[PDB]
């Protein structure tokens, strides 16, 4: 599970890996209200929940 | 002109500040971490390595009892065993079939390898934390090696620069830590002179060249077998033989706040807690006046394209009338919308193009362009790669009022809402005047 | 049997504690903190010594004028002045009596001599306590050294003592300190690079040897005289000679708790701050059985002097008798009323003498000789002498334990307003019983 903090990871003898998570989701931003609320569920799911 | 400010404690992701001097064009500086470390002060306790056991021939008498001497080496052990009777490869070592006794006896002491194999047990007090930063000064990357503890103002291409101190206190060692060879654990070792056998610190020294040893290894010497002139015992196993194989992971992987570790001397590279109180001291030369650098009219604009990805995204097409040819330094008034570039060449009847970051689902920024601001909008998408292997470049996470707009049914909605309540609240207070005239 | 004791951090102030295990005679060390020692861990700043100024010999050009030229050198400034009309021993230098130049040139250096004369700004981040102790095992003084931070367990006599941790953190160094041979003053230096002319710290080096020298002296060339080859200039006096005399009072004259200081290493010897937890761990070998002890009957004690005067004012004379010849580790639980011996020999039935120091007005307080109590009852006068040189050898604690015997001037009067008192609330119960049964 890759957070927002980001998560580094080190395989073997190699040199450790880091990995971050970009704001990628299916609904949009800018059509229906049920697409934007599921959009904005896909990026921060705790507070829209509580916004809502 | 002394210009103060805060940027995070973040190594690697190139940062801007605005320094408006009046009577001046603006100033844009581009300051990039480069590598932070903290480094505490150490104070050696003891030097911890493998023992060894030095036992003596043993001293077979062939006729009556062997005195049992004392000596105050650091774990001797002696003991005399009674009606042995040795032999060796010609025949019978004792004349006498008994009455034969033997001394054995056997004491501890550092190895050979303790010069080179040993474990340094530490305290870390406080880290000194020290920097080194690149700046985009004069529109040219020079570097800027300083410490960090608020002290130590350093001086390239006659502008001073003094960092620090940092915002947090907070260092990935405790108040002891110790060290193999690369690897650093922080761990309680046992106090000097009491260490407990076979684990970590059976045999303390002060530093690998001293002579006092403290060794705790219970050696216990025992009855030679049938007829043989060896010297048995049972003594616990090196502790740190032990600990070498039972170490875990070091600190260079547990660290919190991506910190790497290092050695020679003791650090701590890249930690990301906290942020970094930067101050300048920008020389009066430095800066153009005003009137020097050019004005800006009639500037539109224009985003073709834009998608709220990490690492630039988005791009703008901006007009321009830029009278004199010149430096335009090109800024973003919005801290939610980062611009790549930080000073542009103008001069015409075009337009130019710019990148940026941001996390908006909704584009909304001015972009300070040599004094003239331009507002930009434009409809950002989501990206298509659900992760990636750099932090991201624009500034955080849009703050809850900033939604997207579209969000116009929210002010919908809650103006509907707000509608029904007045016209209820008027009703109510006007029956409640009318009723209030009676009698 | 580990003993854990706590003796207050006073230097060279004996004090007697009891260990007491049941099946043994009760035993009583004497104990006495010889020196304690903070030994504060030092990063060090920059070392300043006076500078020297390097003026190399003037350049006069003849009939016609020079440039200034630049250098990187600490303080480096040059200045060319026109008009000069320099004269030598024999005649007038430049052929021409106008349109001559001289340039003048100067710059700022660490006096080479002055590998001596410097003064060193540290930090102190803490310090690693190490005491030294005397201890009076079984009628032998024997003496103990180790550190005071709790982590170092030594051993002699087969007895292991730990000593420490200290109570108390307080130590007489600032964060800032700076060290001058054998003085050591709490000043908050300049930053390193950011010094200021004329006072402390205007040149700054990293180490004594360091070729990097950063020098704030304010260096001015001046116009040379009328037909003179001189190089005049305005300096800043040096900010270091400056400070030589006006230093103020080291450390060791204005730290507080009768501190002791000292330098390489930097130290505070025999502060007064606190208590020390002294940990003693002893064998079961050096103890002695009960019924191996002598006992003792019939302990009837006299007074016949005491004074309270610091210095063990109080003589006793102690009756006994006792069963078998032997050692009575004589003791007092009293604890305030020092004794100064801690163990006598006794045998059959005769008497014994003690010294002991107290504070107290009158004299009460029990003697256990061997395992026996006694009590002791004596009237105190007061010393003669106002003033001694050597800290008083009891203690002083509250009021309640410390009231004369003719206190009972305070119960007779307590007494009596008691007695008034509960005679008037009688009356005023009686006067209630019958006001409640009248109506
Ligand atoms: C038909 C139906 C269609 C309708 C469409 C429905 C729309 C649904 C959506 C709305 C979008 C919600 C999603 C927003 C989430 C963004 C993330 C976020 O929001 O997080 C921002 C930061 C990061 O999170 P953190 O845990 O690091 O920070 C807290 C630190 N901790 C824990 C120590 C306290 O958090 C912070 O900083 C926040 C700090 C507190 C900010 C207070 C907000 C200021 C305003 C207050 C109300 C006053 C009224 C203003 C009106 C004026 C108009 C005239
Ligand atoms: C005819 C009858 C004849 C009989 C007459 C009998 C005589 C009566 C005698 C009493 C003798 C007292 C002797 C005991 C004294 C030893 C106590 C002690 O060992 O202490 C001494 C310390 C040492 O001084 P220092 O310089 O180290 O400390 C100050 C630090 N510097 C200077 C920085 C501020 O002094 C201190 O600290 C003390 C600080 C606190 C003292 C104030 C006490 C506050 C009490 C308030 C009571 C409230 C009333 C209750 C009413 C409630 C209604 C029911």
């Amino acid at each position: 599970t890759v957070p927002t903090e980001g998560l580094e990871v080190t395989w073997g003898n190699n040199e450790p890996y880091k990995y971050w998570p970009q704001l990628s989701t299916n609904g949009t931003a800018h059509g229906h209200p049920h697409e934007i609320i599921l959009y904005y569920y896909e990026l921060y799911p705790t507070m829209t929940v509580v916004v809502v | 002109y002394e210009h103060v400010t805060v940027i995070p404690n973040t190594v690697g992701v190139p940062y801007k500040t605005l320094v408006n001097r009046p009577g001046y064009s603006p100033m844009v500086l581009e300051m990039e971490l480069l590598s932070v470390t903290l480094e505490p002060t150490l104070s050696l306790d003891y030097i911890t390595c493998e023992y060894k056991t030095v036992i003596p021939s043993p001293y077979v008498k062939c006729c009556g009892t062997a005195e049992c001497k004392d000596k105050s080496l650091p774990d001797y052990s002696c003991k005399v065993f009674t009606g042995v009777y040795p032999f060796m490869w010609g025949g019978a070592y004792c004349f006498c079939d008994t009455e034969n006794t033997q001394l054995s006896e056997a004491h501890v002491e550092k190895s050979e390898s303790c010069k080179t194999e040993f474990a340094s047990a530490y305290r870390a007090h406080t880290a000194s934390a020290s920097a080194k930063l690149r700046v985009l000064y004069q529109g040219n990357n020079v570097t800027v090696s300083a410490y960090a503890n608020g002290d130590h103002a350093v001086t390239v291409k006659d502008a001073k620069f003094i960092v620090g101190p940092m915002s947090s206190a907070w260092t990935p060692f405790d108040n002891k830590i110790v060290v193999y060879k690369g690897d650093v654990y922080n761990m309680d070792y046992p106090p000097f002179g009491a260490g407990r056998p076979g684990q970590f610190g059976d045999i303390q020294s002060r530093t690998p060249e001293s002579e006092d040893v403290y060794a705790n290894t219970q050696l216990v010497l025992q009855r030679p077998s049938a007829g043989t002139v060896h010297v048995p015992y049972s003594q616990a196993p090196s502790g740190f033989k032990y600990w070498l194989k039972e170490r875990g992971a070091s600190l260079q992987h547990t660290a919190p706040f991506g910190c790497q570790i290092a050695t020679n001397p003791v650090r701590a590279m890249n930690c990301a807690v906290g942020n970094m109180p930067i101050s300048i001291d920008i020389p009066d030369a430095a800066f153009t006046r005003v009137v020097d650098a050019p004005s800006l009219t009639d500037m539109s604009c224009e985003v073709p394209a834009c998608t709220h990805s990490s690492d630039f995204g988005g791009v703008a097409i901006i007009k321009y009338a830029a009278s004199k040819k010149g430096k335009c330094a090109v800024h973003s008034m919005t801290n939610a919308v980062t611009i790549r570039e930080a000073e542009i060449e103008v001069e015409g009847n075009s337009q130019l193009q710019i990148s940026f970051s941001t996390a908006l689902a909704s584009a909304e920024f001015r972009v300070q362009v040599c004094s003239t601001q331009v507002h930009c909008a434009a409809e950002c998408h989501p990206p298509k790669d659900h992760i990636v292997n750099y932090p991201a470049s624009h500034t955080t996470l849009g703050v809850q009022d900033i939604s997207v707009t579209a969000m116009s049914w929210v002010q919908k909605i809650t103006g509907g809402v707000g509608l029904v309540v007045a016209v209820a609240a008027l009703i109510l207070i006007v029956v409640l005047c009318v009723s209030f005239s009676r009698h």
